[PDB]
RNA sequence: GCUUGAGUCUCGUAGAGGGGGGUAGAAUUCCAGGUGUAGCGGUGAAAUGCGUAGAGAUCUGGAGGAAUACCGGUGGCGAAGGCGGCCCCCUGGACGAAGACUGACGCUCAGGUGCGAAAGCGUGGGGAGCAAACAGGAUUAGAUACCCUGGUAGUCCACGCCGUAAACGAUGUCGACUUGGAGGUUGUGCCCUUGAGGCGUGGCUUCCGGAGCUAACGCGUUAAGUCGACCGCCUGGGGAGUA
RNA sequence: AGGAGGUAAAAAUGCCAAG
């Protein structure tokens, strides 16, 4: 899922520009959307369990990046997570 | 929006009641921006077998632009109205405009 | 199935039951599920059916005809 | 042997009961496409338009009805 | 009697018994005979000769209708169709059409196990 | 919501608590409520008629809208409650006119929710409407026998009752039984099946928790002297006779009812 | 720092990938009724069973549950288990074209966590057809079986549990390299699409076979070949995957 | 070339033999 549009709108708020796609920063953030968005999913069928292997994928592939970014640049580390509300 | 392509078929004897049952359903579509792309009406034509022992079932078509929830309403409506046998709804990648 | 051609009868000549079925589809739901062998019934139909066709464009050795 | 929609270009309608009639048989069975030469990605899609077309009472599902 | 003169003959060839039912077009019976009424009890009503002499019985079964016209339903995998219907076109019957009833399912109901 | 509750105590080891968090904690409608003495059974010669009813706890009863006649007027749902005289659970209803009703519960109920009886009701569950408007293959609850006298079959909890068929003039419904009963088509129902369907997973785990729900102990008839019971008598736990009431009539299966005035309506008897 | 590894975006394509909700026709059984007459059913052959209280056959009407003929293909999809009527809603993954972007973010993985056929178990439903158990009839020296007539649990649904299988290509995952042939399937580029063609280039897949390897059978660019990284595992048979 | 069958297509029983 997770439309044109909705990408759009994530894809200038956190890149330098438009064509800026493939930051860390902009990746994170689009994986957040959608993991977030997939949660009204399965608080509902539940027993989707191919479907959520995909969401467990996005979930690694977003704590893989993560711990990416604190590793070369914790300034824009502490900036991210406080800035979709993420680090339990 | 999504288009949809929904044809439904009428009993015969509601076959004089189908054009009034047409403007009340564009209505409930063109009332929530619903485009409408086709209305071609089949008339009445032999079943090749026999729905509730009738022959003869009175087709319409539709093909429409609608949100999903309008057509959700217009499926129900389907439901209670004891004048259609049955109806499919299809779905998108166009909005088609052509003949049988 | 339904057969007339409704003139010259004379004789039954019933391929057309044949054609679709006459037998196959009601001597193979006689009985027994099994639920896999036609998954391994069909797997050797099919490894039979391009045996022979490697054999057939195999025979040309001389055999003495 | 013979071709289809792969140079008369389609995307199949099930609306097209001239057409859709010349693959099915006298039973109303679909004819398979080992026999009509019909390639694998139209044979999906006319299996689809006669379904849909026997839902709507376009096309009979037996001769026995 | 009522004399009808259109009938129809049903044929319930099944693997160990044939039943031959000759009725009118709406389906009300009029007579019928069996191979396992002709005699033949045991392995010799399962052969196409049994068939031949049911279909016989049945048709002088239906000698105070007179029927002329039969149309053929038969109906089942058994060794008599091929042969019950020679047996009524002999009988001096005109065969109108000939189609096969026969009912297959749309799978779904679960076969038996059987015969190991 | 069933709740297995935690063993600190023999007695509270096998209760399971089937626990409602959207019903009203507080005081019901007070000008809903009359009072309702209990009977112990007894009628008015003193006597006790039907055996193992006693005590409890002193409940109110309540008024509860089972014509369901007020028509053409929308009702917004605004509280569920707990109701003691049934299994089902009420809701509280608002009608536009100010009046508020109290209503049996159907099960996708909640608060804020919009109902409205009469004919040109819509098809949606706390509706009411004759049964010759509702669609046929229905389920529908709260159900009439006789136009406009109430609403008498499919009242407990979780139970509904099932429109089979409609011959003009009357109507084949299944009811929870599994008895194909015929009704007059006019007569009124509401749609859906009634809410509180998990009343039947509670255990009550206690005696006293039978005991505070009025009920009183069942001593078996063999247990009895056998001037007290057809049971009952022998040295040393005997029991030789065909089971029977206390009255001495068959008991394990034996069919009693013998009507012949309502037994045109029966299609097909309980099985 | 860099861009090849890995990843993101744009645009499309195919699919029994999953979850939810509808609905369709064929058939079986049952129920009711019409017709109708002595058998039906079953088998190697029989009998049990069903049938003059009128079955079986045939026709009409109904109620139910379950499964999806034909398409259908060593075809497709999925990590595996698996997944087939149609329609909608929600949703995962794969692949391609042409560019843009991030800049080594990678690979493997003990313990851990999740998924996991069928049978089974728990609670509540449902129950047509099949069918352990069981019963009857046979067969037989016997027959606690094969065969026949019935038939409960189960098979189905919801929600928990179990966590096993010849869960198997008996072949761990990832990467690189190393002659060919015939196919299937699904993209795409170019040219005269002139017409089903011609030329390319990707993904997946089936079969045959060269070098090589192998104890041999065989594997053979989807390796069991030549190598690298990490993991699991093996150490005579029985006792025993048992105490 | 694959498909289907065909008076026909099966399936009654049929144990043991010691160094």
């Amino acid at each position: 899922s997770l439309s044109t549009e909705a990408t759009a709108k994530i894809v200038s708020e956190f890149g330098r520009d438009a064509n800026d796609t493939g930051s860390t920063e902009v990746q994170v953030a689009l994986l957040t959307a959608q993991i977030n968005h997939l949660q009204g999913h399965f608080a509902e069928h539940k027993k989707d369990h191919h479907s959520r292997r995909g969401l467990l994928r996005m979930v690694s592939q977003r704590r893989k990046l993560l711990d990416y970014l604190k590793r070369k640049d914790v300034a824009r580390y502490t900036q991210l997570i406080e800035r979709l509300g993420l680090r339990r | 929006m999504r288009h949809y392509e929904i044809v439904f078929m009428v009993h015969p004897d509601q076959s004089e009641q189908v054009p009034g049952m047409i403007e009340r359903y564009t209505a409930a579509i063109t009332g929530a921006e619903g485009k409408i792309h086709r209305l071609e009406d089949w008339g009445r034509r032999q079943l090749a077998y026999p729905i509730n022992k009738l022959h003869k079932a009175h087709y319409v078509l539709m093909n429409v632009e609608a949100p999903q929830e309008v057509i959700d309403e217009l499926e129900t409506t389907f439901r209670f109205n004891d004048a259609v046998i049955r109806s499919m709804v299809m779905r998108t990648k166009h909005a088609v405009t052509e003949a049988s | 199935i339904k057969v007339r051609e409704n003139e010259p009868f004379d004789v039954a000549l019933r391929r057309f039951k044949r054609s679709c079925e006459k037998a196959g589809v009601l001597a193979e739901v006689r009985r027994r599920e099994f639920y896999e062998k036609p998954t391994t019934e069909r797997k050797r139909a099919k490894a039979s059916a391009v045996k022979r066709h490697a054999k057939k464009l195999a025979r040309e050795n001389a055999r003495r005809t | 042997f013979c071709r289809f929609t792969a140079e008369g270009v389609q995307e199949i309608d099930y609306k097209d009961i001239a057409t859709l009639k010349n693959y099915i048989t006298e039973s109303g069975k679909i004819v398979p496409s080992r026999i009509t030469g019909t390639r694998a990605k139209y044979q999906r899609q006319l299996a689809r338009a006669i379904k849909r077309a026997r839902y709507l009472s376009l096309l009979p599902y037996t001769d026995r009805h | 009697r009522k004399q009808v003169s259109d009938g129809v003959a049903h044929i319930h060839a099944s693997f160990n018994n044939t039943i031959v039912t000759i009725t009118d077009r709406q389906g009300n019976a009029l007579g019928w005979a069996t191979a396992g009424g002709s005699g033949f009890r045991g392995s010799r009503k399962s052969t196409p000769f049994a068939a031949q002499v049911a279909a016989e019985r049945c048709a002088d079964a239906v000698k105070e209708y007179g029927i002329k016209n039969l149309e053929v339903m038969v109906k089942g995998p058994g060794p008599g169709r091929e042969s019950t219907i020679r047996a009524l076109n002999a009988a001096g019957f005109r065969i109108t059409n000939i189609t096969d009833v026969t009912p297959i399912p749309h799978n779904g109901c679960r076969p038996p196990k059987k015969r190991r | 919501a069933v709740v297995k509750c935690k063993p600190t105590s023999p007695g509270r080891r096998h209760v399971v608590k089937v626990v409602n968090p959207e019903l009203h904690k507080g005081k019901p409608f007070a000008p809903l409520l009359e009072k309702n003495s209990k009977s112990g059974g007894r009628n008015n010669n003193g006597r006790i008629t039907t055996r193992h009813i006693g005590g409890g706890h002193k409940q109110a009863y309540r008024i509860v809208d089972f014509k369901r006649n007020k028509d053409g007027i929308p009702a917004v749902v605004e509280r569920l409650e707990y109701d003691p005289n049934r299994s089902a659970n009420i809701a509280l209803v608002l009608y536009k006119d100010g009046e508020r009703r109290y209503i049996l519960a159907p099960k996708g109920l909640k608060a804020g929710d919009q109902i409205q009886s009469g004919v040109d009701a819509a098809i949606k569950p706390g509706n009411t409407l004759p049964m010759r408007n509702i669609p046929v293959g229905s389920t529908v609850h709260n159900v009439e026998m006789k136009p406009g006298k109430g609403g008498q079959l499919a009242r407990s909890a979780g139970t509904y009752v099932q429109i089979v068929a409609r011959d003009g003039a009357y109507v084949t419904l299944r009811l929870r039984s599994g008895e194909m009963r015929k009704v007059e088509a006019d007569c009124r129902a509401t749609l859906g099946e009634v809410g509180n369907a998990e009343h039947m997973l509670r255990v009550l785990g206690k005696a006293g928790a039978a005991r505070w729900r009025g009920v009183r102990p069942t001593v078996r008839g063999t247990a009895m002297n056998p001037v007290d019971h057809p049971h009952g008598g022998g040295e040393g736990r005997n029991f030789g006779k065909h089971p029977v009431t206390p009255w001495g009539v068959q008991t394990k299966g034996k069919k009693t009812r013998s009507n012949k005035r309502t037994d045109k309506f029966i299609v097909r008897r309980r099985s």
